[PDB]
């Protein structure tokens, strides 16, 4: 997740519809998304790392949240109006399939649909950012800079602290 | 001696007033002023036919730099490194060693153009005419590195430019 | 192929428009301004090549950075820049603005605009005469008339 | 800015459209030329002064070259100093022209500038024709100048010359008389004779003030 | 019928003008781009805060003298009349009028704006 | 059919305007001894083509504190308003024919007023906030003393129906008998589509772009060719007013072209006072509307009513 | 230049031409090829419609001379 | 007098070889003017002058339609001029 990413303006971009389509109202899906500086501090690292040289790694974020705390938090944070509806899986998968027929970069596929539902692996076995140096930095404390541009003039001023962070399904 | 621009009085009989309501009422000057740019819609404009055209120089002009040779090919510069100390924005560096053959010549001869300030003081400095600032000017490059000269860009410089540089400096060498 | 054809038209057809239309950002910073206003006189008319001066940065194509960058000024140079509506291009002009110039060692000079905004020609001289910034505008012209971006996007 | 003649962060406070108070936010363009002229000789500090005031730049040559030569204690030779006063009267309708044309364009009028840099563009011809550069030209040095006059150069001197006053009055006939740029100028920044000079004020400034100075 | 067919046809152009020009040509908006314009850097305060107007009263006179047009403009049909006496009288009358409030207005300095 | 006739004057207005930028340039250049577009297209005659192309090829912004829905709004109204403003024109036969047309142009120039106020109202920037308020400050300068100066020139027609008027005109032109309400209508149209030298609401050398210096792309083109439309469309206004053509019914194409040439030539003396003069104080400018265009204006108002009943020279049609 | 301007102020001439010339044309084509009726009063009004009755197309432009009263 | 302008119009649409080669002067280098030939280049560029223009439009150069490798019937730059002929065209000397 990060400025340009596909992750946090993906969800944000879905306010246009009016409301939030989620398989199974997203409480069957857990999410661990990781910044993108540390993902690019990872690389260096395991360039300039000599004990890297055959290992794979696994660069994740801190905490683990449901999609449905993820996406009432990203609205929250970008003071939009809430409004999550369950949508079955054959209908959002006809939906994908409907805005793949787009020839300039799709708004949504299938694939996409398939990938945001489907919980995220846990990999203890392998190594990950810790073991290069670097600490996960929490979505909490840069949500704000990829969800500011989707603010409105009304709430553009509004600090980091004033939108309560979200509960974590660790452990 | 001093004169003064704003230091006159008018006239208060009945003609001139009449003569100012009339400008005041039916806008005298400012006809004149349209007036004047109507004269002027109808000159011939200034205006030249570039690139077919070009803007009038002289042989004075200070444009891209060249190194020089002697009629025999061999180079001019011997790396006295006046021009080297004498640029105001040290934008020459140069190294030197003995040739294969014992003369004195340069391994370096770089100019950074984009520190260049177009002087002309190291042609000045020169002693044997061997670094000249040339008449072309259109050399306009699309990156940063194209504009950090070495001695082979130099020299190609002066090879390409020769034939007007020499008559350029045969016509100005006596006022030097 | 047919599509080839027509994005090959089309993105000529853009080009063209594109090229006929630059619309630099009336922006000047030192001596180098003087030379782009010699340039805008009678006797060059950067007018009859479709070049004409807008004030608002939203309203502007080009951007003539004629005059030596300071440090105090780097974030304004930014900000108009970012504030330049896409397709954006940007000429360095003099030696302040390509390398630092006489100010290059300065503690309060930018070493070359291109560390703050990317550029796509630089035109050499301190400064460089009208006609060596006209052809600096006409090199960025027949720059912009080798773009592909139709032809890519259809070759994707 | 278009008006904001080159560099200038004025913060204004404003009551509407009246200004309530002016603050002047500069050196957006400090080059610390000082420090740099510290770091070199006298010959290689010259052509700073050409871009100190980059629109009369034989003058600065020139104000330079006597400061040096009174520290030297050295005299130019008379064609020397007959080619600088030219020279320097030459620069000062450069700057006249630039000055006027440009107040002109920031209130309103456009075409006397594209009128008036034509002549700029031959007295750039000039000081190329004298010196290799349009406008920087270094040519004035503390001990004369660089080089002496081309052959043919006074004969074309002469000719912009007995030409240049039509166009001078011209420009007066677009500007002089007219009633919207007496309403724009009249009674505009009336500064007194007493305030211009507690303020520093020079040149033109206080002479408009009534003040008898010229150096 | 033929009014609002011509009304619809120019709202329904400038529309499609408008809805060209936001889908045709490529999108790239950040946070730098889409700030505020303020020569370069960042506004002190917010526009929307009280402008102060140097010419109310002139805007209430304004509103006063707009009315004085909806008084005059039947002036045209009212030429028209058997009793030109009367008319001629009180159009004069209504013009003398407003006149006069103009001299009122101007000479208690009223023409003249707030400092 | 109506609306084959909708589209016949819709597209050339703007054709013309498109091509009247190229002409002001090429008038302006030349006026300051250059040439003007000269490259693209023989004498510049592709210009205009190149830049609506580039113009709607390029990407437009929405501000970050604009209000949305009144920016989009502006230049909609502002274009829709310059193209509505020319259907009750009798060229010699209007679109639309209306028994007061002239109310008809009065009620929608004082609308089109709300494009620049909501255009820079919605920017949420100073200097559009600044544009909008001088734009509010020239209308109250202007406004009154316009319909005053309709009024006066209409009382000689007799009506409010703009066909009329070549009746009006058959033999002599209104300007040999209103030429001071002419002088005083032709500085009016000239501050009412703020124009130079009363152009304050762009203002280039004082507020950057003035009211539309948020806009980009194609929303401040559909500002710029309603600014030349209501140019051209305010001098052909003024060349039947005041300059009438003799209509021959069998060949009205005499008719047409010759108030086409008379448009065309109060459109060149706009370019030309634009290339003449320098800009006002706005509030000189309604000092000037006020205290000097106004006293003379109701005399002349009085001087008109006045004038028929003495002469017995009252126009028909009550 | 200062003839070269010519050309544009060509070109916008024959666009303005296109509206009026268009307009007429269009007038006399719908109307029997007769310059379109005008009404600005509720007289000029019946006058067209009693035209528009007695004509017997629906047509209010097609006249009936004095061979229609036998 | 305007059938003199005119005659000296069709006498530069005559002077270019033609309709043709009018228009192709027209839409190369966006000048139809008619001068002496002073010289021709071995790349193809042609210089003509014109003593009674005024001072910088006196002389010009029609450039080659195709030197080392590229066309330039369109793209055209001021580079392409040799050297002696980079001096004769900019007016450092009077001799071509
Ligand atoms: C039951 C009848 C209901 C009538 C509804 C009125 C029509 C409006 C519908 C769409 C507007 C709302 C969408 C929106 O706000 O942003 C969308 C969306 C949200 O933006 P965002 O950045 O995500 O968030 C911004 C904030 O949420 C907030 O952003 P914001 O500050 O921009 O939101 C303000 C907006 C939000 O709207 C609301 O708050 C609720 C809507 C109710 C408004 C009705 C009030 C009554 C006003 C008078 C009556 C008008 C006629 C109504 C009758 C209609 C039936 C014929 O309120 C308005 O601006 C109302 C303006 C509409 C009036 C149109 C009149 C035209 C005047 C022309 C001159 C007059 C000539 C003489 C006659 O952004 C966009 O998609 C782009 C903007 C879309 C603008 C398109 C054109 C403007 C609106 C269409 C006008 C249709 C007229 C026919
Ligand atoms: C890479 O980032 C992304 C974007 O780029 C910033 C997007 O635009 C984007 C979404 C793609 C769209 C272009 C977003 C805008 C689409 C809306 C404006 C749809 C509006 C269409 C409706 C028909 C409006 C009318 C409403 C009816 C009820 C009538 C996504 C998902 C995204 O991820
Ligand atoms: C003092 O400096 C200045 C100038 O001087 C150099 C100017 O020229 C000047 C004016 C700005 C110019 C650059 C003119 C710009 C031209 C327009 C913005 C382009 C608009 C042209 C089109 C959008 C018109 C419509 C195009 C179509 C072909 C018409 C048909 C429409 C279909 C729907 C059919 C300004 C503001 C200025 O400030
Ligand atoms: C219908 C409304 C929507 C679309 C509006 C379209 C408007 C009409 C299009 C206008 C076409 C004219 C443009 C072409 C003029 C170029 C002239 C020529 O010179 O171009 C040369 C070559 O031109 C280009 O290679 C190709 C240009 C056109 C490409 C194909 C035309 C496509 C038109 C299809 C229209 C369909 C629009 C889509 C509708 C949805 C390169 O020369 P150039 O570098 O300049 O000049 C050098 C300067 N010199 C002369 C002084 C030395
Ligand atoms: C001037 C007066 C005359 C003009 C009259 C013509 C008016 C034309 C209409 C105005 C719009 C013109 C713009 C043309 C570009 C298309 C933009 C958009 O509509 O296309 C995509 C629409 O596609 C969507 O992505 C999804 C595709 C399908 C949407 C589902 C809706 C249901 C339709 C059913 C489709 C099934 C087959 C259809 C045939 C039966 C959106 O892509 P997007 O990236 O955002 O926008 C940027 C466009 N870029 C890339 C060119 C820069
Ligand atoms: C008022 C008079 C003018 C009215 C406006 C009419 C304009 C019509 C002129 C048509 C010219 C053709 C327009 C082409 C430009 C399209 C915009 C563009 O350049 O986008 C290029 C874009 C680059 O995308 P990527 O390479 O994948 O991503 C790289 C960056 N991430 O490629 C495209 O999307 C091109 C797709 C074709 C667009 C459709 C054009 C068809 C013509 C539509 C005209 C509409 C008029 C009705
Ligand atoms: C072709 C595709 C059609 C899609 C229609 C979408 C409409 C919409 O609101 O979307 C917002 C759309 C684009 O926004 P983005 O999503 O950020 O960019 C998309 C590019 N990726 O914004 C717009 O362009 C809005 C267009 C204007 C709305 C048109 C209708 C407005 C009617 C106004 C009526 C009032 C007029 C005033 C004058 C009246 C006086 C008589
Ligand atoms: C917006 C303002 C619209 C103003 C319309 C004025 C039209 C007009 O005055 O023409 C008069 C014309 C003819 O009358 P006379 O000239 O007196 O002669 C009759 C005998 N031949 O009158 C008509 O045609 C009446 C037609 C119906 C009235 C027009 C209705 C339009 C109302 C506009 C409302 C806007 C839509 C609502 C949404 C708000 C904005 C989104
Ligand atoms: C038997 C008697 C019957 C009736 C007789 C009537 C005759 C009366 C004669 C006098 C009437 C003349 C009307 C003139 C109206 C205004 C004149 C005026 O004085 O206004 C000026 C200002 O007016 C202007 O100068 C105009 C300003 C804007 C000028 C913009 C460019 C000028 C346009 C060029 C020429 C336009 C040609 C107009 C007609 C075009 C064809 C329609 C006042 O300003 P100040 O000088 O500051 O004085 C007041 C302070 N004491
Ligand atoms: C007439 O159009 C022009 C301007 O707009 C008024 C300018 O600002 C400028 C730049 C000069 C000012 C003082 C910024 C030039 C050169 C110009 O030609
Ligand atoms: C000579 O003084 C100067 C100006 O006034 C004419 C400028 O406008 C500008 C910049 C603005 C235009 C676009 C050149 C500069 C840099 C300047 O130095
Ligand atoms: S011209 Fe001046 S700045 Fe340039 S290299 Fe020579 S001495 Fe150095
Ligand atoms: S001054 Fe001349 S000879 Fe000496 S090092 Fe420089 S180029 Fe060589
Ligand atoms: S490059 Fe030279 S002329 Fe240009 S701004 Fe810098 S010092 Fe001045």
């Amino acid at each position: 997740f990060g400025r340009e990413d596909r992750f946090l303006n993906y969800f944000a971009s879905m306010r246009w519809f009016g409301g939030v389509p989620l398989i199974s109202l997203g409480k069957e899906t857990v999410k661990q998304p990781v910044y993108i500086v540390d993902v690019s501090k990872g690389i260096i690292n395991a360039i300039k790392d000599p004990d890297a040289k055959g290992k794979t790694f696994a660069f994740v974020g801190p905490n683990r949240y449901l999609l449905f705390d993820l996406v009432q938090y990203i609205f929250a944070v970008a003071y939009r109006p809430f409004l999550p509806y369950p949508l079955p899986h054959f209908a959002y998968r006809w939906v994908g399939r409907l805005f793949e027929v787009s020839p300039f970069e799709p708004w949504t596929t299938r694939d996409k649909v398939e990938r945001v539902h489907m919980s995220d692996m846990t990999l203890p076995h392998l190594p990950g950012l810790e073991d290069l140096g670097i600490q996960a930095t929490p979505l909490e404390l840069k949500a704000i800079e990829v969800l500011r541009r989707h603010r409105t003039y009304r709430w553009l001023t509004s600090e980091m602290e004033d939108v309560k962070p979200a509960k974590t399904v660790n452990i | 001696t001093y004169k003064f621009v704003n230091m006159r009085e008018p006239s208060m009989d009945m003609k001139s007033v009449t003569d100012r309501a009339a400008q005041t009422l039916l806008w005298t000057e400012l006809v004149r002023g349209l007036g004047m740019t109507l004269s002027y819609l109808f000159r011939e404009p200034a205006t030249i036919n570039y690139p077919f055209e070009k803007g009038p120089l002289s042989p004075r002009f200070r444009g891209e730099h060249a190194l020089r040779r002697y009629p025999s090919g061999e180079e001019r510069c011997i790396a006295c490194k006046l021009c080297e100390a004498v640029c105001p924005a040290q934008a020459i560096t140069i190294e030197a060693e003995p040739r294969a053959d014992g003369s004195r010549r340069t391994t370096r001869y770089d100019i950074d153009m984009t520190k260049c300030i177009y002087c002309g003081f190291c042609q000045e400095a020169c002693p044997v005419d061997a670094i000249v600032e040339g008449p072309n000017f259109e050399f306009s490059t699309e990156t940063h590195e194209e504009l950090l000269y070495n001695k082979e860009k130099l020299l190609n410089n002066g090879d390409k430019w020769e034939a007007e540089i020499a008559a350029n400096i045969q016509a100005d060498y006596l006022y030097r | 192929s047919r599509g080839e054809y027509v994005v090959a038209k089309l993105d000529d057809l853009v080009n063209w428009a594109r090229r006929s239309s630059l619309w630099p950002m009336t922006f000047g910073l030192a001596c180098c301004a003087v030379e782009m206003m010699h340039m805008a006189a009678p006797r060059y008319d950067m007018d009859r090549f479709g070049v004409v001066f807008r004030a608002s940065p939203r309203q502007s194509d080009v951007m003539i950075v004629a005059g030596t960058l300071t440090n105090k000024m780097a974030p304004a140079l930014r900000k108009v820049y970012d504030q330049m509506p896409e397709p954006r291009y940007v000429v360095s002009m003099g030696s302040c603005a390509n390398g630092g110039g006489y100010y290059h060692y300065s503690y309060s000079v930018v070493r070359g605009c291109d560390r703050i905004v990317p550029v796509d020609i630089y035109v050499p001289g301190c400064p460089p005469t009208a006609e060596a910034l006209l052809y600096g505008i006409l090199q960025l012209q027949r720059k912009i008339k080798r773009e592909k971006r139709l032809r890519i996007w259809y070759r994707r | 800015h278009p008006a904001a003649h080159g560099v200038l962060r004025l913060v204004m406070e404003l009551s509407g459209e009246m200004v309530r108070k002016c603050d002047p936010h500069i050196g957006l363009l400090h080059r610390g030329t000082e420090k740099l002229i510290e770091y070199k000789t006298y010959l290689q500090a010259l052509p700073y002064f050409d871009r100190l005031d980059y629109v009369s730049m034989m003058c600065n040559e020139q104000a330079y070259s006597l400061a040096v030569e009174k520290l030297l204690n050295i005299q130019p030779p008379p064609r020397a100093q007959w080619i600088r006063v030219l020279f320097g009267e030459i620069t000062r309708l450069l700057n006249h022209i630039m000055a006027v044309t440009t107040h002109a364009l920031d209130i309103g009028a456009m075409t006397p500038f594209f009128w008036m840099f034509e002549e700029r563009e031959k007295m750039f011809e000039f000081y190329e024709r004298v010196s290799g550069a349009r406008m920087h030209a270094a040519y004035i040095r503390p001990g004369g100048v660089h080089q002496d006059l081309p052959l043919g150069l006074l004969d074309d001197i002469y000719e912009f010359s007995k030409n240049f006053s039509f166009r001078i009055d011209e420009l007066e006939e677009m500007l002089t008389n007219n009633r919207i740029w007496r309403n724009r100028t009249v009674d505009i920044g009336v500064v007194t004779a007493e305030d211009a000079l507690n303020y520093g004020f020079s040149g033109v400034m206080l002479r408009g003030s009534g003040i008898q100075w010229d150096l | 019928m033929n009014i609002m067919l011509t009304l619809l046809t120019n709202v329904t152009l400038a529309s499609l003008l408008v809805l060209i020009a936001f889908w045709l040509p490529q999108l790239n908006a950040y946070s730098e781009k889409t700030s505020p314009y303020e020569c370069g850097f960042d506004p002190m305060g917010s526009a929307r805060l009280p402008f102060s107007m140097k010419f109310f009263l002139v805007a209430i006179t304004f509103l006063l003298f707009d009315l004085e047009i909806a008084l005059l403009l039947p002036l045209p049909w009212a030429s028209q009349t058997n009793n030109l006496k009367t008319m001629l009288t009180m159009a004069l009358f209504l013009l003398i009028l407003l006149a006069a409030s103009l001299a009122y207005e101007w000479t208690q300095k009223g023409l003249e704006w707030a400092e | 059919m109506f609306m084959i006739n909708i589209l016949s004057l819709i597209i050339p207005i703007l054709l013309a305007v498109a091509f009247l930028t190229l002409v002001e340039r090429k008038v302006l250049g030349y006026m300051q001894l250059r040439k003007g577009p000269n490259v693209v297209g023989p004498y510049g005659l592709l210009q205009p083509i190149a830049d609506a192309l580039k113009l709607f090829t390029k990407e437009p912004l929405r501000p970050a504190t604009s209000s949305i829905s009144m920016f989009i709004i502006a230049p909609i109204l502002a274009l829709s308003l310059a193209l509505t403003m020319w259907v009750p024109l009798p060229m010699p036969y209007p679109l639309i024919n209306m028994n007061l047309g002239v109310l008809f142009m009065l009620a929608m120039s004082s609308l089109a007023v709300y494009s620049i106020l909501w255009s820079g109202w919605a920017s949420n920037s100073k200097y559009a906030l600044i544009g909008a308020l001088r734009a509010v400050a020239q209308t109250i300068s202007y406004e009154v003393t316009l319909a005053i100066i309709l009024l006066s020139v209409l009382l000689m027609n007799g009506s409010y129906t703009l066909s009329t008027l070549i009746t009006t005109q058959e033999h002599i032109w209104m300007i040999f008998t209103s030429w001071p309400l002419a002088m005083m209508w032709f500085i009016s149209t000239l501050a009412e589509t703020n124009r130079a030298p009363f152009d304050l609401t762009e203002g280039e050398s004082e507020l950057v772009s003035g009211f539309n210096v948020e806009y980009a792309a194609g929303p401040f083109a559909m500002f710029f060719m309603a600014e030349y439309a209501n140019i051209i469309m305010m001098n052909a206004f003024t060349a039947i007013l005041f300059l009438g053509a003799s209509h021959d019914p069998h060949t009205p194409e005499l008719y047409t072209i010759n108030f086409v040439l008379k448009t065309l030539a109060l459109t060149i003396t706009f370019l030309w006072i634009r290339a003449s003069y320098p800009r006002f104080r706005y509030d000189q400018l309604m000092h000037l509307l006020w205290k000097s265009f106004l006293p003379l204006t109701l005399a002349l108002c009085m001087w008109h009513i006045s004038l028929p009943i003495m002469t017995a020279s009252i126009p028909p049609q009550s | 230049m200062w003839f070269e301007i010519l050309p544009g102020i060509a070109v916008m001439a024959a666009c303005l031409f296109i509206p009026g010339m268009a307009t007429a044309h269009i007038h006399k084509f719908t109307n029997g090829g007769k310059e379109k009726r005008v009404a600005h009063f509720s007289y000029q009004w019946n006058l067209m419609e009693r035209d528009r009755r007695i004509s017997g197309v629906n047509r209010y432009h097609v006249t009936k001379g004095l061979e229609n009263i036998d | 007098e305007l059938v003199q302008v005119l005659r000296r119009g069709l006498q530069q649409v005559s002077g270019h070889g033609g309709l043709r080669g009018y228009l192709r002067v027209l839409f190369r280098a966006n000048d139809v003017r008619v001068g002496t030939l002073v010289g021709e280049d071995k790349y193809g560029n042609k210089y003509y002058e014109d003593n009674k223009q005024f001072f910088g439009r006196h002389r010009w150069v029609i450039y080659t339609t195709e030197m080392n490798g590229r066309d330039t019937f369109w793209d055209v730059d001021g580079s392409m001029v040799p050297p002696e002929w980079h001096r004769w065209l900019h007016c450092m000397t009077d001799d071509p």
